[PDB]
RNA sequence: AAGAAGCGAACGAGGGGAAGUGAAACAUCUCAGUACCCUUAGGAAAAGACAUCAAAUGAGAUUCCCCAAGUAGCGGCGAGCGAACGGGGAGAAGCCGAUUAAUGCUAAUGUAGAAGAACAGCGUGGGAAAGCUGACCGUAGUAGGUGAUAGUCCUGUAUUCGAAACAUUAGCGUUAACAUAUUAAGUAGGGCGGGACACGAGAAAUCCUGUCUGAAGAUGGGGGGACCAUCCUCCAAGGCUAAAUACUCCUGACUGACCGAUAGUGAACCAGUACCGUGAGGGAAAGGCGAAAAGAACCCCUGUGAGGGGAGUGAAAUAGAACCUGAAACCGUGUGCGUACAAGCAGUAGGAGCCUCAAUUUAUUGGGGUGACUGCGUACCUUUUGUAUAAUGGGUCAGCGACUUAUAUUCUGUAGCAAGGUUAACCGUUUAGGGGAGCCGUAGGGAAACCGAGUCUUAAUAGGGCGUAG
């Protein structure tokens, strides 16, 4: 339950930061990825998410902006 | 069909997935197969060819006086092998996707029935602080509830994880279990709706 | 999920020897030579449930017996006065008569005898 | 993957049908010279596998 | 919706396992079922499919017949009840294919009167019995 | 002058290569190219770009997963062995320098650490963390300890964070070692003998070669499962190439309807130790005082021994060091009854007397201990036609000890959907959702073509066989 509640909270500021890509602002899109970025780095030790994952996660990101 | 949020607002949710009548059997399977795949199945035990040594007849078949032994870690004597011993197992259950979507229906329903359901128009925190989220429970006179709605916040999270039996989840990610565990709901008119689509 | 033995074994084996308690030797202390004395000993009662009735009877029979030829009369023909005088009185309770009460079972003996 | 291993020649000699099993007659390899013509006759055709042997038929030949 | 406490699976839902030789009252002791000391009766027993204790099996007494048709693999036949999953009007081998009805390497395909035709279609390239063609007239199609 | 040698888990590649076993025997076959021996790498290896499939509207290297499918086939056609085409996915890439080894910059990581919130009163208690009352923090509330169970006593957790020095990873720059084909002849193919291909010589295509032979070389050659013709596809005899895949002697974090000192590694303990063997090698047993030694000053009996009784400590000393608890077998002491004229599976059904507790207005009942005397009564298990059997097994006690797991399949019960049911692998901020490849049912007849509520046989349209809720 706490797992998937920590799960949880970061998939709404993904979906945020794919509405920035989709707005095609550069600060909307920076602010909200930089927001993520800690905690998705804060799961991968957990062992939630794989870190191969998360990296590529990381790099998409990066690309897209 | 039409219930009430706790300041008043009418709420139209349809009877499929809010008033499909309870099916205690199938409610039991699914949540059942929730906690099997809940298990990790990690264990084991060493058989005899596996526990160190043995590998030589202990004494010769006959002549000595001796009930007959071929090893000294066959399962009858002391730190031999396990005879069946146990391996790493997978617990986890198909639930079929019909029968899971009908039980996570009955809850719900069976939920508004006895009134563990309470429908809010929303309940955004606005700082990460968990005595805010106490206060708000104050009023609802919820002290222990489990808070489904569209998104969930950093801040509302925040306060939520700390209170020992106040959970927050995405309406997506729902499980039985915490429906059926956590003793009151707290969920959202829109998180309703998408659990009409979703069901 | 392993399962130990220990305190089900000692209990399983306590009421055993709790049972087997005045038996002789090995039957009252070691379970393997008491439990087949009390095996035997419900065997034994089995047995005797069904004995007793035919042993008291017995003892019914031979009494009324001593009290009828004490009377002047055998149990074969005072029985049969009794069942022709219609006299339902039952073994045991003419026995119970005949040893503390003598008097009535003389007057049970004469009507016996004057229906033979 | 362990799956049931199947006889090759069972699967082979019979041949699944709705609610039994049919089998070709005995007897008509060689000989058959000194065997009469209603023999040969009665023998030629097919033939239905027996109740008992059935149960037999079903674990050499589950699939078919 | 109940608690987690008092939920059940219902009468005849489950079925207790059978433990062999668990002694008298069990009704499986000292044997599990096993009978008395045989072939059987042993660990790694078994009922040898295809052996009848040593007479020449009753596959083994009959003699082999036919062949296997590699044609035949790739025939697939459509019952008339199966059309409801097509979409559109056209009766194709291909839109069979994308209804799932036939295999996605059958190379021909047979209607037969099994069912209804619920509404009119257009069979192209298939093999259309008698019933089945004067059923799918009735309905409307054309073939 | 530069390298190498030897050691060390599993995985990879290659050179050799069994037998027990199964077939109810056994030789073909299986086991199995498994065990084992030998050689040799890298973080992977191998393979890899079509002289490959396909025959569909064609696709476009290799590798791995789910189906296809236990199907087609092989098989003393026995036991068994067992694909491929193709579909859905993971990953994608093609090249002729996709090589190695340093050095130098940029960025990041790792190798020590720092701070880090909030509780008091009362009663019980040896001791408070538990009880009652009332407070506080919470981005920190199910962590480990502290004299009993603590979010606020300690170490901690959430959160924010530091690097003089060295390692590692990536990007860039540069150096010095090696490599850099130019289209492929003792090569393709063939005879003999073998081996591998699911394929055991089979009608046997395809690959490798010990022996003997031996082309064309683009107007050509290889394949398309004997072989011929047509058609389609591709260019062997040059080399290289990442990813998805396999593993754990190890390092960091985390987890467990895994074990808890006969268990779990053989090894929780000075364990590959004691011990056994010439050697290869085999291979144990053995944990716990107490919260804190506060581990008993001192006195007495005794040999300045052992051991103990006092005193003292401790909440507790039959917690005194062989120390938490302390069962059973087994062996003592004490009290009650019975027993030295009586024959046997030792009990059971009655039953006098005696002893002991309670009643009861006082030798009468109820509970408990023993059991003079009477009746009946030849243990248990196993195996047997049949056992007290003088047929087997057990000296007793305590602990351990034997129908399980994975997959496939049939029947039954139950639940969801219902002429429909369901997804597998995988994706997935991963039990949700997506993924319709595939599987079962709905139609059967015949060897098959083929037909189809029919079909097979037949000259027959006769006759007959098989057929006409999952």
């Amino acid at each position: 339950q706490n797992s998937a509640s920590q799960r949880s909270m970061v998939r709404t500021y993904l979906k945020r930061v794919d509405a920035a890509i989709a707005a095609k602002d550069y600060d909307a899109a920076t602010e909200a990825y930089k927001k993520a970025i800690p905690v998705l780095d804060r799961m991968a030790d957990k062992g939630i998410i794989h870190k191969n994952k998360a990296a590529r996660r990381k790099s998409r990101l990066n690309k897209t902006i | 069909m039409d219930l009430k949020t706790v300041t008043g607002a009418a709420v139209e949710l349809s009877d499929t997935a809010f008033g499909r009548e309870f099916n205690e059997a199938l409610v039991h399977q699914v949540v059942t197969a929730y906690l099997a795949g809940g298990r990790q199945g990690t264990r084991a035990q060493k058989t005899r060819a596996e526990v160190s040594g043995g590998g030589i007849k202990p004494w010769r078949q006959k002549g000595t006086g001796r009930a007959r032994a071929g090893s000294i870690r066959s399962p009858i004597w002391r730190g031999g092998g396990r005879a069946f011993a146990a391996k790493p197992q997978d617990w986890s259950q198909k639930v079929n996707r019909k029968m899971y979507r009908g039980a996570m229906q009955c809850i719900l329903a069976e939920l508004i029935r006895q009134e563990r359901l309470i429908l809010v128009e929303e309940l955004t925190i606005s700082a990460p602080k968990t005595k805010e989220l106490i206060a708000k429970l104050s009023e609802l006179n919820a002290p222990r509830a489990l808070i489904i709605t569209k998104e969930v916040d950093e801040n509302l999270y925040l306060a939520a994880r700390n209170i020992p039996h106040v959970n927050v989840l995405d309406t997506s990610e729902v499980d039985p279990v915490s429906l059926i565990a956590f003793d009151k709901v707290i969920m959202s008119v829109e998180a309703a709706k998408q659990f009409e689509e979703a069901l | 999920a392993r399962v130990k033995r220990g305190v089900q074994a000692n209990r399983r084996h306590k009421k055993i020897l709790k049972r087997a308690k005045g038996y002789y030797g090995a039957r009252s202390r070691v379970y393997r030579v008491a439990v087949q004395a009390v095996t035997k000993a419900g065997q034994y009662a089995y047995r005797d449930r069904r004995n007793k009735k035919r042993t008291f009877r017995r003892l019914w029979i031979a009494r009324i017996n001593a009290g009828a030829r004490l009377n002047g009369l055998s149990y074969s023909r005072f029985i049969n006065g009794m069942k022709k005088a219609n006299i339902t009185i039952d073994r045991r309770v003419l026995a119970d008569i005949a040893m503390h009460d003598a008097a009535t079972f003389g007057a049970l003996v004469e009507k016996a005898k004057a229906e033979l | 993957k362990v799956k049931m291993k199947t006889k090759s020649g069972a699967a082979k000699r019979f041949k699944r049908t709705a609610n039994g099993f049919k089998r070709k007659q005995a007897f008509k390899s060689h000989i058959l010279t000194k065997k009469s013509s209603k023999r040969i006759r009665q023998l030629r055709g097919l033939k239905m596998v027996d109740k008992s042997d059935e149960a037999a038929v079903r674990r050499m030949c589950p699939y078919i | 919706g109940l608690r987690l406490n008092e939920l059940s699976p219902g009468v005849g839902a489950k079925k207790t396992a059978q433990r062999r030789g668990r002694g008298i009252g069990s009704g499986l002791g000292k044997t599990g079922g096993r009978g008395v000391k045989g072939q059987k009766s042993r660990s790694g027993s078994s009922i040898r499919a295809g052996f009848e204790g040593g007479q020449t099996p009753l596959y083994r007494r009959l003699p082999k017949f036919g062949f296997t048709s590699k044609m035949a693999m790739t025939t697939a036949e459509v019952r008339l009840s199966e059309l409801n999953k097509v979409e559109g009007d056209v009766i194709s081998v291909a839109t069979l294919k994308t209804a799932n009805i036939i295999r996605h390497d059958m190379k021909r395909a047979r209607i037969i009167l099994s069912g209804d035709v619920t509404k009119a279609y257009t069979f192209q390239g298939v093999k259309v019995t008698k019933g089945a063609k004067q059923a799918i007239e009735a309905a409307g199609g054309s073939i």
